[PDB]
């Protein structure tokens, strides 16, 4: 069934930016959330797009910094993520829905932020 | 050039003067309200951290600060003059006009910030942000100041037959810098707007109806629907508002039309009208918005 490929990913400098994106090239899904863990804690929501990119939805605490987008003509999901904190340190999980919660998940990407970074 | 004063005798029908305060009262206390409500929904739950936010706080303080002004106009029709001073005069043109184009320029902006969202959804990562959603405001402010600025100076009351007009004043000839002044204005506020929200969310919704998915799909449809709709009501209230008071000032400025009740009712109306976007951008930009729904 249905494979998020999650990039972009890894170890940024405090401050830093990262792009993530996922994609279900099979267009048998639409990615549209984004989620984290940190280790130690809960499974958190950090954003998530309507099916036509037009109405973002933020977590609070990463409103100021994170955009999302979604490019509807082939089916990838967005995060920038700007002025990165120790706080953003998690493994990142796409979120996608069927076309008929959220009914897939990606097997997450680590996001470090550290200054043994480059 | 007459301004703010209709050249009016005979004194109106009690019927046509009730209908006209009436008009101008609605329009005040419902665009206040239903602003000051957008703007208090804002402060207290939804906060500012969004783009999106920012520019609805934008849109509700133009759009509460454009329907301040109609008390000073319901006592300017009322009394057949400009009771309020020089000072007040510069102050609540200069309002009026300010507020028209920052109005009219964040709704714009919305309109420009979804076609980015679905037709650049890549360079909408770096558009959407906080920041520039300020920094856009501030231009929008600049520009809005091309005209709101000079008129603070222009603006002046002077006699006219016993009576005050509340006016502008221009250099020499007046004849060409008061036509161009409205022109400008129809360009700006109307024809400009206009066009930039019917090719925005006309590319958006092309972007939109190109999808495919080889499951789909009742979904999509469904989807499409609704925005096409929804795109559709924000065009047409824009226009049905707004058209009437910029063809009349037009027309005003090509021929002299008999005074009559029906001319001077059709004009206050026409007014009002404009004011009537104010009254209903809160519903279709804040109320209607997606995520500012979510409360309470
Ligand atoms: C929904 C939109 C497109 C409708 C736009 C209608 C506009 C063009 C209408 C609404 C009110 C109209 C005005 C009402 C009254 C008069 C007085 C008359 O002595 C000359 C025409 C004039 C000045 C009309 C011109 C056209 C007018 C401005
Ligand atoms: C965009 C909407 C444009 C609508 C413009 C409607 C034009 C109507 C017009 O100019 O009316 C002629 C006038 O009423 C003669 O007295
Ligand atoms: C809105 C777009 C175009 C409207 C054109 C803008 C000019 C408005 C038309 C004015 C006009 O035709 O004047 C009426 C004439 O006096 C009747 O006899």
């Amino acid at each position: 069934q249905v494979q998020l490929v999650e990039s972009g990913g890894g170890l940024v400098r405090p401050g830093g930016s990262l792009r993530l994106s996922c994609v279900d090239s099979e267009r048998t899904s639409y990615p549209m959330g984004w989620f984290r863990r940190a280790p130690g804690k809960e499974r958190e929501f950090v954003a998530s797009i309507t099916w036509s990119g037009i109405d973002p939805t933020y977590a609070d605490s990463v409103a100021d910094r994170f955009t999302t987008s979604r490019d509807v003509a082939n089916n990838t999901l967005y995060l920038q993520m700007n002025s990165l904190k120790h706080e953003d340190t998690a493994v990142y999980y796409c979120a996608a829905r069927a076309p008929v919660d959220y009914d897939y998940w990606g097997q997450g990407t680590q996001v470090t932020v550290s200054s043994a970074a480059a | 050039g007459s301004h703010s004063l209709c050249p009016q005798t005979g004194s109106p029908s009690m019927v046509t003067a009730i209908t006209i305060m009436a008009l101008y009262s609605i329009v005040c206390v419902v665009g206040l309200f239903g602003n000051f409500l957008v703007m208090y929904v804002i402060v207290r739950y939804t906060k500012m951290k969004t783009a999106t936010n920012i520019y609805i706080f934008n849109l509700a303080l133009a759009d509460a600060l454009a329907t301040s002004t109609l008390p000073f106009q319901s006592v300017n029709y009322l009394m057949g003059t400009w009771p309020f001073g020089n000072i007040l005069c510069k102050i609540v043109i200069s309002i009026d006009y300010y507020n028209m184009f920052t109005s009219i320029f964040t709704l714009c902006t919305m309109s420009v910030d979804r076609y980015i969202a679905v037709c650049h959804p890549v360079k909408a990562l770096d558009f959407r942000t906080p920041r520039n959603a300020k920094i856009v405001n501030v231009c929008n402010w600049i520009l809005s100041s091309a005209i709101g600025l000079p008129v603070m100076f222009m603006a002046t009351t002077k006699y006219r037959q016993g009576s005050i007009d509340c006016t502008l004043t221009f250099s020499h000839p007046t004849w060409y810098w008061e036509n161009l002044l409205k022109i400008c204005v129809f360009i700006f506020a109307f024809i400009m707007p206009v066009l930039i929200i019917t090719v925005c969310y006309g590319l958006m919704i092309l972007r939109l109806k190109s999808v495919r998915m080889l499951s789909g799909s009742k979904e999509k449809d469904r989807n499409l629907r609704r925005i096409t709709r929804m795109v559709l009501v924000v065009v047409a209230v824009f226009i049905v508002c707004w058209t009437p008071i910029h063809i009349y000032v037009i027309i005003k400025a090509l021929i002299t039309i008999p005074e009559t009740t029906f001319q001077t009712v059709s004009w206050h109306f026409c007014i009002a009208l404009g004011y009537t976007n104010s009254c209903l951008n809160p519903v279709l930009y804040a109320f209607l918005d997606e995520n500012f729904k979510r409360c309470f």
